[PDB]
């Protein structure tokens, strides 16, 4: 591996950038102090939003997290090889920008309809 | 997902050399190789070689290693994912056997086991 | 195929955004309050973003729109404790100074530390700070606004300021050495903080700034629109030497309990003229470099004329800056007088009542001794008329910070990404 | 299902309200900016308290989370059907208000006496 | 057990202090309000740093968390009994202060090279 | 209820002269002094 650093693989293929995730996970968290204390609070707010989303998805604690929601071809009818070995994450974010809210809800109830299935499993 | 327009149909005579252009658009020219393929009247298709507009790296068949002059420019970036590049093709000892249609071919992927595969082709140029 | 969605955390994808950046400095006190900025890190990490191409636009950039207000907010903040010169708005009895009639010698009745005792005191005021009545004069500001004398302990020295992005954001540099203001930068790198930006308040001539590599660039937005100032950035510095040769004296005037207005005593020694110098050779080769890139946009055959300002305010017509605590106003007519050992001399005046940007004004206290400062003029702010002539301008102060923050751009990190693969979780 | 919304099942049975949890989990996170920045900080503080409690309970990442602490009849001697199909969560909070601190401690050591049992399990 | 309280086993053996962890886990989270709001924000910032580190280690939700990184003798060539039944955690922090950053990186990729191994496991 | 937890076996190094609590309180007092006089009447006309 090559320590590309923070956002090192921003122009690399999505498969290459997916190997270097903990690098972007580390660096994610008087009147002028009022402007500095403002940015300090917003920093924890924008960070806890990603964690709250990851928490209600079952991905709490995961950098790579698999799910049960199957990939709708309406979102992107691209093949697997022409995604992870071709496009960059910056490109993939433009192609899925629209449907990015649709998936966030599918993950939310695929988790509630999983811990509900586990609650009935441990009821005997 | 873009064009790869080439030069015209220039016909010289044996012993000389010919330069063929390959102007790209609609894609990041540095992100994919540039293959050179020809279909002559005497054989069929013959892979000549590819060059990496990013690594500047050349790999060409031994049947054309001591004949082919293969170069590329540097992309003029249009947008974040668009640019305009150019690849050039020349040959040394020319004969009438090398008469055929020539095209450039942008690679298939940016990683894997089919990274350089001639995917997006040009239009064709008629040699001597 | 068997493709499910899988959530990825920490993916390299950003968006154009605006957020409150914060300042950082390195090592008495200055107006920029750089002591209050967090200590700059001796290890400035610059990560190269390979293969990345980003779209910059130094004219939509918000870092300059924020810095331009951080400066104005630092200005107003640094005058809150300082003495307010409202009792100086009294009828002045002024004569010239013996000698061409520039600075005046004015005496006036003045409040003392006791509210029932008056004092007949005298002081010198440059004529650009007083006006007549019908000899009787008055300070220039008294019909517009009161003035706050600058604290004689704060320094007007520009300090290298570094702007940084908060956690969850990033700053993108443009390492393109021939990068005009807008377009897609092909070589981009991410930084936690910008480089050392010296907030040099200047006019027409960008001083002490950052040079350009390779060749001297020129910017502007719609260059075909003449009402858009052209920011030109030199590649080599042209030397400028300014001085106020008069040896001045400072005189404290107790105008109240703790309120002491620092007046202008008298001139020790010769009376002389404040001015600036530039090597006519280096300014010739530098003006030759600027006209080079001016043809690339206007034509290889058209003539490129240089003229002086078109008129208006004193601060825009002349190269106005700060030299050792006093504000100069140098006639640049001897610099832009061309159609395409040495020493070109610019006759400078001096003001003490400056308003700046807007309102409320400041009385800069007189500096004692002989003043001289050496600077590099590294940029320029031109203005075409619309057989093409170019004149110096400086309508807005934020074009100065724009001449340094063009390399940078704020982006926010959105590290959540969903993409398909053949991965499903168990039961 | 019917998208009742935020606090939609506030007057419904506890079994009905328990199906709609991610809805209340989403919507849980100049001198007047000082009063606004104050509410912004308290918002993350009151949210991280629930997460810190859930974290030291083993429920970190769960909307529904099962435990080993058995139900003491002293807390509520009500039957299961007369709770989930009768009372509302607002009613249940008044009946368990007293004993609500007793259970929070039972969950804390039932987790420490679980990761301690798992540490000895993986020691061979 | 004896409820020693907050930092009760600060001078005890590391094995004794390791049993009382949830006690230190609980108690971890106008111009003068500006100084109070400052300490309130720093409190959540210093707390989320420990959680962000624990999150990218796979320990998210654990008070005691086991890993795959084997103990390098360069860090401390002490025996197990002369550590947990002899030194205090305050002593152990001085002996490992240097190598404390080396281990934090070993935990970071031992987690990314674990969820990457689990992604290939669930790919069939 | 001021909780005082006894740290058994613990020995700590104090130094009341490097201590910063007094360096902070000494400024909290001066800052309270200047803060408590902002509304009050300023006796500048008494300088007669
Ligand atoms: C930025 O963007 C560019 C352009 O998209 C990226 O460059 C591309 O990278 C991919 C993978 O990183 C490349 O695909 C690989 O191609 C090699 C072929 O190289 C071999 O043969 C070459 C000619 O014979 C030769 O150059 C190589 O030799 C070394 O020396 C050169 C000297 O110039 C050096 O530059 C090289 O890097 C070599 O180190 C080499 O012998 C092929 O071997 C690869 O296949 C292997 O790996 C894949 C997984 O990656 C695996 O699936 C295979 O089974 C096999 O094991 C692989 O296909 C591509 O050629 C590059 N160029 C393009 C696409 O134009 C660059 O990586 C991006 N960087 C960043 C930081 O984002
Ligand atoms: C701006 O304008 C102010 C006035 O508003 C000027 O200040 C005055 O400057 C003049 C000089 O130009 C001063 O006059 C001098 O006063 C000295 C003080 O002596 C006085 O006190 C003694 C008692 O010890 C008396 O005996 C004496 O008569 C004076 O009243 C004198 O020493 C000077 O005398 C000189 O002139 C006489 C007559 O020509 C000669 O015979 C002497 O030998 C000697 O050379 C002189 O009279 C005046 O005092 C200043 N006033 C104030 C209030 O300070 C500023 O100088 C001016 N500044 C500029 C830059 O223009
Ligand atoms: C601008 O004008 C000011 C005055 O308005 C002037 O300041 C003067 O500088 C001289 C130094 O050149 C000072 O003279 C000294 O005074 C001290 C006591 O104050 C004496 O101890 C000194 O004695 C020796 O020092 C010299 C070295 O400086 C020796 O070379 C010499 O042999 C002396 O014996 C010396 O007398 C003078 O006091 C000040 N005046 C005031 C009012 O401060 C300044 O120099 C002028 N600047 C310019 C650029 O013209
Ligand atoms: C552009 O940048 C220039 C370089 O930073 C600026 O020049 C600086 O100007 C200031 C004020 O005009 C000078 O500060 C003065 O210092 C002298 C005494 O300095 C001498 O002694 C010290 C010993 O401590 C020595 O280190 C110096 O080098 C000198 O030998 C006094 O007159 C005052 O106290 C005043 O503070 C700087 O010294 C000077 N720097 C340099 C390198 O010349 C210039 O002002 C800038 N211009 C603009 C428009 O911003
Ligand atoms: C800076 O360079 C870019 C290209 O490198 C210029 O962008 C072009 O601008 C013209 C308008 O003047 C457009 O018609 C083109 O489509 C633009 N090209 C690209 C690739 O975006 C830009 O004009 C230059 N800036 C200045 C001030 O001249
Ligand atoms: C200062 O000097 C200037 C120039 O020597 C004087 O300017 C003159 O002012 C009078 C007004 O009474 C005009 O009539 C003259 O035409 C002006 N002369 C010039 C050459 O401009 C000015 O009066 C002097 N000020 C004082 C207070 O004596
Ligand atoms: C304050 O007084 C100044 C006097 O200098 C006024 O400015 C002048 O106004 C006259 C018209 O009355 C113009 O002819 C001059 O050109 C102005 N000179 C300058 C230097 O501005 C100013 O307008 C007055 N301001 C107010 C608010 O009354
Ligand atoms: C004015 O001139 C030059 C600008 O290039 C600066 O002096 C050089 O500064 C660079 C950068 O530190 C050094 O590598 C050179 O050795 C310097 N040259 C000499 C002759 O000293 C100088 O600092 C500039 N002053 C400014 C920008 O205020
Ligand atoms: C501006 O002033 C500086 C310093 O006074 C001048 O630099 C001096 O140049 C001479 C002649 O080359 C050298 O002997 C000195 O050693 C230089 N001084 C320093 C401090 O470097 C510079 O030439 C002046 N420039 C202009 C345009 O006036
Ligand atoms: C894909 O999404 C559409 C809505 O955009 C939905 O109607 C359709 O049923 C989905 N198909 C699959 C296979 O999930
Ligand atoms: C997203 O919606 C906009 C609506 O105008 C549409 O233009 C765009 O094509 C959509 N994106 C994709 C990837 O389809
Ligand atoms: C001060 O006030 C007196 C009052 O009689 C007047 O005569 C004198 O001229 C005034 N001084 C000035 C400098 O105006
Ligand atoms: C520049 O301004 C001219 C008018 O001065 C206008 O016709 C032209 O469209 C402008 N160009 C751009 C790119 O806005
Ligand atoms: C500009 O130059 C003209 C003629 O050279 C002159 O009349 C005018 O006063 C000058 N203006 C300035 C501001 O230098
Ligand atoms: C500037 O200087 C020129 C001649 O050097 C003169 O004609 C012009 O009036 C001056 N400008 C001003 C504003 O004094
Ligand atoms: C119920 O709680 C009481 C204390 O309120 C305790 O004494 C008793 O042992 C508990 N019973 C069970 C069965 O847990
Ligand atoms: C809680 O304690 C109070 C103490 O006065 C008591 O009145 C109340 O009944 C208790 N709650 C329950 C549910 O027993
Ligand atoms: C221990 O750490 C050193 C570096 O400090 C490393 O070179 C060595 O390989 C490590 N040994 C083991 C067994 O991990
Ligand atoms: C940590 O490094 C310092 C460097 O001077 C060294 O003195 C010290 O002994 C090291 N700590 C250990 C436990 O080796």
């Amino acid at each position: 591996a090559v320590f590309l650093g923070f956002l090192g693989a921003a122009g690399s293929t999505m498969g290459a950038a997916s190997m270097t995730l903990t690098v972007q996970a580390r660096n994610l968290l008087t009147v002028w102090g009022i402007k500095q204390l403002q940015a300090r609070v917003l920093a924890v707010e924008r960070y806890l939003r990603d964690q709250q989303l990851l928490g209600i998805w079952g991905c709490s604690g995961k950098l790579i997290c698999c799910t049960n929601v199957p990939w709708n071809s309406s979102w992107s009818n691209r093949n697997l090889s022409e995604i992870w070995d071709n496009m960059t994450w910056l490109q993939w974010d433009k192609e899925i920008s629209n449907y990015t809210q649709i998936i966030y809800g599918l993950l939310e109830e695929s988790q509630n309809q999983q811990e509900k299935n586990e609650q009935d499993l441990l009821a005997l | 997902q873009g064009q790869l327009v080439q030069s015209g149909a220039t016909t010289t005579k044996p012993g000389s050399s010919v330069k063929i252009s390959c102007k790209t658009s609609g894609y990041r020219f540095n992100f994919y190789h540039i293959n050179w393929i020809r279909q002559t009247a005497g054989r069929g298709p013959e892979w000549m070689g590819w060059i990496s507009p990013y690594s500047g790296d050349k790999n060409l068949a031994p049947a054309f290693q001591d004949r082919v002059n293969m170069t590329t420019d540097t992309e003029v970036p249009v947008t974040s994912f668009t640019s305009t590049g150019a690849a050039y093709m020349e040959i040394r000892n020319l004969t009438s056997d090398d008469t055929g249609t020539y095209f450039c071919a942008k690679g298939l992927l940016r990683d894997g086991s089919s990274t350089w595969l001639p995917y997006l082709w040009g239009q064709g140029t008629l040699l001597t | 195929e068997n493709l499910w969605v899988t959530v990825y955390y920490g993916v390299p994808v950003w968006k154009d955004a605006e957020t409150t950046l914060f300042c950082a400095s390195d090592a008495k006190h200055n107006v920029w309050a750089t002591h209050a900025c967090v200590p700059t890190d001796p290890n400035p990490q610059e990560i190269h973003l390979e293969n990345v191409t980003e779209e910059f636009n130094m004219w939509k950039n918000n870092m300059v729109e924020q810095m331009h207000t951080d400066i104005i907010s630092l200005w107003d903040q640094s005058l809150k404790p300082c003495v307010k010169l409202t009792p100086l708005c009294v009828t002045l009895q002024c004569t010239n100074v013996t000698n061409r009639g520039e600075l005046k010698n004015c005496s006036f009745n003045m409040t003392t530390e006791l509210r029932d005792k008056k004092q007949k005191v005298y002081s010198l005021f440059y004529r650009l700070d007083v006006v007549q009545i019908n000899k009787e004069y008055r300070l220039i500001n008294c019909n517009t606004s009161a003035c706050t004398q600058a604290c004689p302990k704060v320094s007007f020295e520009p300090i290298p300021i570094h702007y940084c992005a908060p956690a969850g954001f990033a700053i993108l540099k443009c390492k393109d050495k021939k990068f005009n203001g807008t377009g897609p930068c092909p070589s981009v790198s991410t930084v936690q903080c910008t480089h050392g930006i010296k907030p040099v308040v200047s006019t027409q001539l960008l001083l002490n700034g950052s040079l350009a590599e390779e060749e001297v660039m020129i910017r502007s937005e719609n260059i075909t629109n003449n009402a858009k100032n052209i920011l030109v950035q030199f590649n080599t510095p042209v030397q400028i030497n300014c001085t106020r040769p008069n040896n001045m004296t400072r005189k404290s005037i107790r105008i109240g309990p703790g309120q002491a207005f620092y007046a202008l005593g008298d001139i020790i020694g010769d009376i002389r003229q404040p001015h600036c110098n530039v090597s006519k050779a280096t300014w010739n080769e530098t003006l030759g470099k600027v006209v080079k890139q001016l043809r690339k946009h206007f034509g290889n055959n058209t003539i490129i004329r240089f003229a002086n300002s078109s008129g208006g305010d004193l601060e825009v017509t002349t190269h106005s800056f700060n030299c050792g605590g006093e504000f100069f106003y140098c006639n640049t007519s001897g610099l832009f007088n061309s159609t395409w050992n040495d020493s070109i001399t610019l006759p400078c005046r001096i003001k003490q009542i400056i308003n700046m940007w807007q309102g409320q004004c400041m009385y800069a206290p007189p500096i004692q001794g002989v003043i001289r400062c050496v600077s590099n003029i590294t940029g320029l702010i031109l203005t075409r008329d619309g057989t093409e002539t170019f004149r110096p301008g400086g309508g807005d102060m934020r074009d100065n910070w724009r001449s340094e923050l063009y390399k940078y751009k704020v982006v926010k990190i959105e590290p959540l990404g969903v993409a398909p693969t053949r991965c499903k979780r168990r039961v």
